[PDB]
């Protein structure tokens, strides 16, 4: 399974659509929170820094610091833009280090065809090497 | 005129982008460009001439963005906060254009700089590119202005931006590269926000009009692209680098398309950037 | 459109003002406004109400400067560098406007802020002032636009700026005062530069046309002055400060005239400012 | 006697014209230079900082580091704008310290009638 966040600009949403895999969206509305039942990879865009100063969107922080959800986190994929330099995909690095999970992939905006193919292959292989 | 209230935000993106753009304020005086003098002196005459021609070209286009481009978007703003953000964008285009003069003043000979400006004046692909973009900025279709703005600075500029990134990958003109990375950081956000607003604007129109704009956008993309291959050919003619420049162009074209909400069009084969150039970005 | 060249300056003052304004870049986030919360609490309801009404008024006028004021001057620019400076000026007007929301966010209660905004919409002097200024910005006379702009922000704003200067002298809201001083520093330079360009424009009109414009400037001045006295009465109604505010207006009116190259109008007796207010300025 | 500088904006020039006292202008053109033969007060605008950072204009520095000119300096008046805060009239302060002469007066832009009156009175009493 997959969990993702996408802001109102919906680049990560557009990626998930084209990916073709079942996924659950962390609600855009900050007051709404969701619970997941199974192991998952998290896909999140980087947002340092406009509405939070921090790399990870508030909604994802809210989702993660519920230890129920955190315990089922198995990996992270981050999106963003290479033009941000060292900060490119920062959300993935931050989540990975804090939660003790691997940073699996890093892509730009809505993702290229290569990104889609790589992530499709990567995820299938990831669950093959998972309990 | 109504009094602007930043505590009554209609679209959170306006505040996010305002914060990102203003907190990223920079000036060319903040970059120690003078430290590139040794590196500059080690460049071949070909490389020096190319560098000056690149930046005079970028100067023209950033001037266009400041004087016509960004202001042309203002009457089409959806919120008062967007109007304010567009004011920042316009000012930063002035800063971008100004920074090329900072480079010239620090590193180059006035005679050579003036010859590069002249070369740019007489360069057909450059003038055709400038003509096409401003034709759309002067038109009566607000949505086509946003398309042209995104294509200019999230796509076409990268034939020029390639060069400092390449020099950076070799340990030369590293401070100039630092300055270009500040411009690139701005333009990434400019392209994102203008493209975001383009998509917001399209929510308000008929399917028929959306398909018309899609067809127009891809045709404009291919028109500008073919023109840019010619510009690249002429710019980089004395070097072996045209193919890598063009791959970097295709890579960025895909990003420009995505900013507008369209899927990337250029296949992996055409957009395969030398890892050292990608490393120069991040 | 021609590439801007900052190594070919036509008027030195353009570069001088570009450099002063950009190197003075600030954002309201850089001022520790939260350190004013204890001071805000000690203010009476009437003082709190005054502060919010003052700043909602200034928000309208700085919004006008950003959206219409500074842009309206751009077609009348004498040089490409002046156009660029006007881009900065416009963006900084948005920063000024934004900063009042910063004050509201930190210090004030939403409902009261909204009431102050509502009071501002209804206040006849405030709206008349905005109307008169906007009318000249939308007119066909380039020189009258410059007069209006200098009058708005080197003179009219000082009915509002008086208050944070007063609080400063009493050792209250010192941080809000520091924030206002940043705005005032910008506006001093804006008024100088626009007044300078006004006088440059005047060199190219006939002697008879200059006398006509002089008469217009003093007419407009007295019309705006009369309006501002009424605005001041209604703003400072439940305080003993009106006369002091009016003296400060005359003092600033005189400086605005000097910005345009005219001799002060108001005699020392009408422009005698409380020494603690002057000390708050410097 | 009086020595002064005024940039292309001519604010200090207009003060001098309205003061009505005899005075010599430090050339706007940086390549030209002048000398004076009798003791003087200097009137200078502040310009920190449109690309030079220094509050004292270059033309005034070139005038002052001529030994003959510097030796005849006796006092400084600074023009500027109160809206520059602590930096109001900063050029007079810099010159006052560097040269070891008193900073006599502070005024804004082209000067009010009060400034003209105060300087007229101050100048006469100073030389006596
Ligand atoms: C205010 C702001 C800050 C951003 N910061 C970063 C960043 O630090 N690193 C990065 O790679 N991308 C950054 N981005 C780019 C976004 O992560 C990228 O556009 C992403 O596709 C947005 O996804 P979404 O539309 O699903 O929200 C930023 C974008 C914005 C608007
Ligand atoms: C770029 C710039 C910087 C300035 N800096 C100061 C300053 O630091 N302190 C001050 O009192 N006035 C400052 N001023 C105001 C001028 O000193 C003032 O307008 C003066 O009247 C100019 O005189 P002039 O027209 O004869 O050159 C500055 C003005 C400019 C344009
Ligand atoms: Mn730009
Ligand atoms: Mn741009
Ligand atoms: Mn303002
Ligand atoms: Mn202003």
């Amino acid at each position: 399974q997959l969990v993702y966040f996408s802001s109102s600009s919906e680049n990560t949403q557009r990626f998930i659509e084209r990916l073709g895999l079942p996924a659950v969206r962390i609600p855009l509305n900050e007051r709404e929170r969701i619970q997941v039942d199974e192991p998952y990879i998290l896909i999140v865009p980087s947002y340092g820094g406009g509405g939070t100063a921090g790399a990870v969107p508030r909604q994802v922080i809210r989702f993660l610091n519920d230890e129920h959800n955190r315990a089922l986190l198995r990996g992270v994929i981050a999106s963003g833009n290479r033009n941000f330099g060292e900060a490119y995909g920062r959300a993935g690095d931050v989540i990975a280090r804090k939660c003790g999970v691997p940073w699996l992939y890093r892509f730009e905006l809505m993702g290229t065809q290569s990104d889609i193919e790589n992530v499709r292959k990567g995820v299938t292989e990831f669950w093959q090497r998972q309990p | 005129i109504s009094a602007i209230n930043w505590n009554k935000i209609s679209d959170d993106k306006d505040l996010e982008v305002w914060n990102r753009l203003t907190s990223n304020f920079w000036l060319p005086e903040k970059v120690p460009l003078s430290n590139d003098i040794p590196a500059w002196q080690t460049l071949t005459v070909v490389e020096q001439q190319l560098t000056m021609r690149v930046f005079t070209g970028l100067t023209l286009l950033d001037t266009l963005q400041n004087v016509i481009g960004a202001p042309s978007l203002m009457p089409d703003a959806l919120t008062p906060h967007e109007e304010a953000v567009l004011s920042n964008i316009s000012f930063m285009e002035a800063v971008h254009a100004r920074s090329y003069s900072s480079i010239f003043s620090t590193l180059c000979q006035t005679k050579d700089v003036d010859a590069a400006y002249a070369w740019s004046e007489e360069n057909a692909p450059l003038q055709r590119k400038a003509q096409i973009i401003q034709q759309h900025y002067r038109g009566d279709d607000p949505l086509k202005k946003k398309i042209a703005s995104v294509f200019l600075e999230s796509f076409l500029f990268y034939s020029g931006f390639w060069l400092p990134m390449y020099f950076s990958s070799r340990g030369k003109l590293t401070n100039t590269a630092d300055l270009i990375r500040l411009i690139i950081r701005d333009e990434a956000v400019h392209g994102y926000y203008i493209g975001y607003k383009y998509q917001k604007n399209m929510e308000k129109i008929s399917l028929g009009q959306r398909e018309e704009l899609k067809s127009f956008a891809f045709d404009l993309l291919l028109e500008l692209y073919d023109n840019e291959l010619q510009y690249t050919d002429e710019l980089y003619a004395e070097t072996p680098w045209a193919d890598d420049v063009k791959a970097f162009l295709c890579y960025n074209a895909n990003k420009a398309l995505m900013n507008l909400g369209y899927e990337p069009l250029f296949p992996a084969e055409m957009a395969e950037v030398n890892p050292a150039i990608l490393a120069a970005l991040s």
